[PDB]
């Protein structure tokens, strides 16, 4: 088990996938021309999960940017890191998905899908230990949503015992306006309840929300929410990049998070909360981190986890900090807070301590739950989705792509499924 | 002449090996790069012709990582590289993933590798296998080793140094999972057995030696003393010596009922000096209070069958019968009433070695009690709950089930287990 | 020992028919979710 091959679909795939790369490349003391300038070895121990060493000092990341409109790529080139990615490495369309899963999925999509497939094989083969991939995309668009479970599928295929990995992110009311999210949405969660192993649902309802009231941020901006994205996903994969023993791997953290098959969608937490810039000179203690794990305010997912439990929870302390406090801070969280935690899976909470906190901040603690309460995210879909297609709205765009009413139905279904099965367990008891 | 195989298994075997043979270079004045300026260490090391003297040893592991830290560091001389085996993809605490999927393709380099070292015996007494109950590797691994080893070589003894798991320490969520099957499969091939709870450990490091947050290598150093205390006997020429064979004489009354408890003393801190020096009778009385225990449970409220006292150092005969005498008439010791003689000690004259910059006091007199007693019981009974509260609902089951196990091989590991814990309590009852 | 060789030399190939065939089913999916592609590829070139 070593290297990861990251892969970035759509708009907000790549936006979300750049902004990835230039704060794990700051972290890891990579500048936009691959050279390591960094001043710990710690940066470089496990640099090989994510990058690629090119001849001499250089690194380069293993990153394949997907999207079947030209435009977003030349604004990821033209980029701060732009210059870091491998060329070959940029797989793009010029047709566009116009924000449908259908010319995604089956159209468009299906068309581009092998030129992808032969760039994601080249970084395979190359590879001593894959461990599997992991996709950035949102579930509301076209190419990310459509075009990227139809990846997962294809690869799926080809690489049936790798590990799948994704960071999703669900539409909102508050932050987009093509009208026809819910159903990109609903389509997508029936490709991933499926097709992946693991699935951080990054929830666009609240990221604007932390923008809006806890950053008072009056007007949010794509590179508002991004900063938040960025930070959750240095947090969440912190254990596979650098030396520890906790979750160290993608097949060892599923291993630990994911109780049943289905059940394998992450609600992220992070603390403490930063608006792009805003420092970070005087902020947040170990029992202040440790509070907010539980603090609906820094969820990455629109769930209270207090209307839930958890079934599993990976909590990842960054900065430095004493491994007795942490220790004792999160025993007390569980014994205060016992009924919000699964009796029937014994020692359910891990925790793990990196020395080397994220840019701009000395202290943070990251959260990754597999709680009973994501069901309130898979409800606000089935809700927005039945009101659409109660009145058969827009569904000429995808029927005139070819799809069936019946597709509709089944990918309903079965996240209605999935929300009763979270309910299952939230209702089980140790009896 | 009479030569001992020691195999070390995944994280926890390789790391408390490491523990081990650096301790025994200490005790037998051997350097890091075999050169040394008795005759019995000859049952451990083996001579070449440059007179160095090289660890009767093979150090296994599915991942490369730990084993690499032994080829890089300060012993890196001490082992042939060939005795020190790797792949590439760990057991991902998979039991299934050890001993199916991923041992398979090792197994049988490792036991070319043992066979090697076999055939530089001229006495073979048998092996001593060291590895976690918790990892993927050492579960899964160490059981189908032990079932090839049954094979390969007939009625050769073969005892464990089994790490019971604990939660200040536990790296997955499936580890009792792991632990009940590594039992079910190795009960039949393990002809002695000493667990070592890591809670009980960790909590000597504690309070004995005052360190707040203890690590892996405070534990192994303290873990290392009471193997080398059982191995002095094997490695040395005392007065009352006890071999491969009358270890199990002597403590195994029955075939499944081979699990020993160990107690050691004393353990005292590098600091104060004023501490020592500790009589036979204060070391002895020591062996029989529950905190010196290497596994958690309640002796008082079980019946012990056998009881071996190591004694090492400034220690005579006379002292040490004085000192049984008085605990004789703590009447709160109660034995089977199928087992007249208790006590059978042994003498060693080296007293116990510490590691230089080590957490332990140099003490002029040691003792290590191995009892056999039904309170051990205990231990299975919190490994089994933890399993029933996950298999009742069949949490992780699928990631078993997927590396191909079936579930019917979870039910017989259980029911073997049940019928462990009903032995244990048929064995305590009187005619 | 005799018969121990055996029991561990089926277990390695129950499991190995097993893990076989739980990528015998993660394939034949993958194939139809992908048959239907083609069954509503159709429907496109076919819309008149
Ligand atoms: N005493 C002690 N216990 C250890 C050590 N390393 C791991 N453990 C314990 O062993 C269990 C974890 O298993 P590991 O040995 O790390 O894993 P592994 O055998 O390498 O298997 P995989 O990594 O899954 O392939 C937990 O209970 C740990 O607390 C060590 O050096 N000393
Ligand atoms: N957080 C975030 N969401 C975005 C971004 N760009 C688009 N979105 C969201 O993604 C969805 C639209 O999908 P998009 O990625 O633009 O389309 P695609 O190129 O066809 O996948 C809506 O939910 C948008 O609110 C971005 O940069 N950040
Ligand atoms: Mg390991």
């Amino acid at each position: 088990m070593r290297e990861i091959v990251h892969i970035q679909a759509g708009q907000c795939g790549n936006q979300i996938g750049a902004k990835f790369w230039e704060v794990i490349s700051d972290e890891h003391g990579i500048d936009p021309t691959g050279s390591y300038h960094g001043d710990s070895d710690l940066q470089l121990e496990r640099i090989n999960v994510y990058y690629n060493e090119a001849t001499g000092n250089k690194y380069v990341p293993r990153a394949i940017l997907v999207d079947l409109e030209p435009g977003t790529m030349d604004s990821v080139r033209s980029g701060p890191f732009g210059q870091i990615f491998r060329p070959d490495n940029f797989v793009f369309g010029q047709s566009g998905a116009g924000n449908n899963w259908a010319k995604g999925h089956y159209t468009e999509g299906a068309e581009l899908v092998d030129s992808v497939l032969d760039v994601v094989r080249k970084e395979s083969e190359s590879c001593d230990c894959l461990q599997g991939f992991q996709l950035t995309h949102s579930l509301g668009g076209g190419t990310g949503s459509g075009m990227g479970t139809l990846l997962i599928s294809k690869i799926r295929e080809e690489y049936p015992d790798r590990i799948m990995n994704t960071f999703s992110v669900m539409p909102s009311p508050k932050v987009s306006d093509t009208v026809v999210e819910p159903y990109n949405a609903t389509l997508s969660v029936h490709q991933l309840v499926e097709n992946t192993d693991e699935t951080y649902s990054i929830d666009n309802e609240a990221l604007y929300d932390i923008c809006f009231r806890t950053l008072k941020l009056t007007t949010p901006t794509y590179g508002d929410l991004n900063h938040l994205v960025s930070a959750t996903m240095s947090g969440v994969t912190t254990c596979l990049r650098f030396p520890g023993q906790l979750n160290a791997d993608l097949r060892k953290l599923a291993v630990n998070m994911v109780p049943f098959p289905r059940l394998h969608f992450f609600m992220p937490g992070f603390a403490p909360l930063t608006s792009r810039g805003s420092q970070q000179y005087r902020a947040l203690t170990v029992p202040e981190l440790t509070q907010q794990m539980f603090d609906s305010k820094n969820m990455m997912a629109a769930c209270d986890p207090r209307h839930g439990r958890y079934l599993t929870v990976a909590a990842i302390f960054r900065g430095r900090m004493s491994m007795k406090e942490v220790d004792e801070q999160m025993l007390n969280v569980q014994n205060k807070n016992s009924s919000y935690f699964v009796e029937w899976i014994p020692n359910n909470v891990k925790t793990a301590v990196c020395d080397i906190p994220p840019r701009g901040l000395k202290m943070s603690a990251t959260f990754i739950g597999n709680s009973t309460a994501i069901q309130e995210l898979f409800k606000r879909i089935s809700e927005q989705f039945t009101a659409m297609f109660r009145r058969k709205a827009f569904l000429h765009w995808y029927t005139g792509e070819g799809m069936d009413e019946m597709e509709f139905t089944e990918a309903e279904s079965n996240m209605n499924d999935l929300v009763s099965e979270y309910q299952q367990y939230q209702d089980a008891t140790a009896d | 002449m009479r030569e001992c195989i020691s195999i070390h298994v995944g994280q926890a075997g390789v790391q408390i090996g490491n523990a081990c043979w650096e301790l025994y270079c200490l005790e037998h004045g051997i350097q890091p790069d075999g050169q040394m300026p008795d005759d019995s260490f000859n049952t451990f090391f083996s001579e070449t012709g440059a007179g160095k003297h090289v660890p009767r040893a093979v150090f296994v592991d599915l991942e490369p990582t730990v084993i690499d830290e032994v080829r890089t560091g300060t012993y890196r001389q001490l082992f042939h590289p060939e005795q020190l085996i790797t792949g590439k993809e760990d057991a991902a605490n998979n039991y299934a993933r050890g001993h199916y999927t991923i041992g398979k393709e090792i197994i049988d380099l490792v036991l070319d590798r043992i066979r090697k070292l076999a055939d530089q015996c001229t006495g073979l007494q048998g092996f001593l296998v060291f590895h976690s109950f918790g990892g993927g590797t050492g579960s899964g691994f160490t059981s189908l080793l032990m079932e090839r080893l049954s094979v390969d070589y007939g009625k050769k003894s073969k005892l464990e140094f089994s790490i019971y798991p604990a939660p200040q320490v536990s790296t997955a969520v499936v580890e009792p999972y792991n632990s009940i099957l590594t039992t079910h499969t190795t009960l039949e091939h393990s002809d002695c057995a000493f667990m070592v709870d890591n809670e009980a450990i960790y909590d000597i490091c504690r309070r004995n030696l005052d360190i707040e947050r203890p690590t892996y290598t405070n534990l192994n150093r303290l873990i290392s003393q009471i193997v080398s205390s059982i191995t002095a006997s094997l490695r040395f020429d005392g007065a009352l010596n006890v071999d491969l064979t009358e270890f199990q004489t002597n403590l195994v009354p029955y075939p499944r009922i081979h699990f020993p408890l160990a107690t050691y003393a004393p353990v005292i801190s590098a600091e104060k000096a004023y501490h020592e020096q500790l009589s036979v009778a204060e070391i002895t009385n020591a062996c029989f209070e529950p905190a010196n225990q290497m596994v958690k449970c309640d002796p008082r409220h079980g019946k012990y069958m056998a009881c071996c006292l190591l004694y090492r150092g400034d220690v005579v005969p006379k002292d040490v019968n004085a000192a049984i005498a008085t605990i004789k008439t703590k009447r709160s010791i109660q034995f089977v009433d199928w087992c007249p003689t208790g006590f059978k000690v042994g003498i060693n004259y080296q007293p116990p070695t510490v590691v230089p910059g080590g957490d332990l006091a140099k003490v002029q007199r040691a003792v290590c009690m191995l009892s056999n007693t039904t309170a051990i019981a205990e231990a299975w009974a919190r490994l089994d709950h933890k399993f029933d509260l996950m298999y009742a609902k069949r949490a992780f089951v699928h990631w078993y089930v997927g590396e191909g196990m079936e579930e019917g091989e979870f039910s017989e590991a259980r029911e073997d287990m049940a019928a462990l814990e009903k032995d244990y309590e048929e064995v305590g009852v009187d005619s | 020992i005799k018969m121990a060789k055996e029991k561990l030399a089926q277990k390695m190939e129950s499991n190995k028919e097993n893990r076989e065939a739980h990528f015998a089913a993660m394939l034949e999916r993958l194939q139809e979710k992908d048959k239907h592609a083609e069954e509503v590829r159709k429907n496109k070139e076919l819309k008149e």
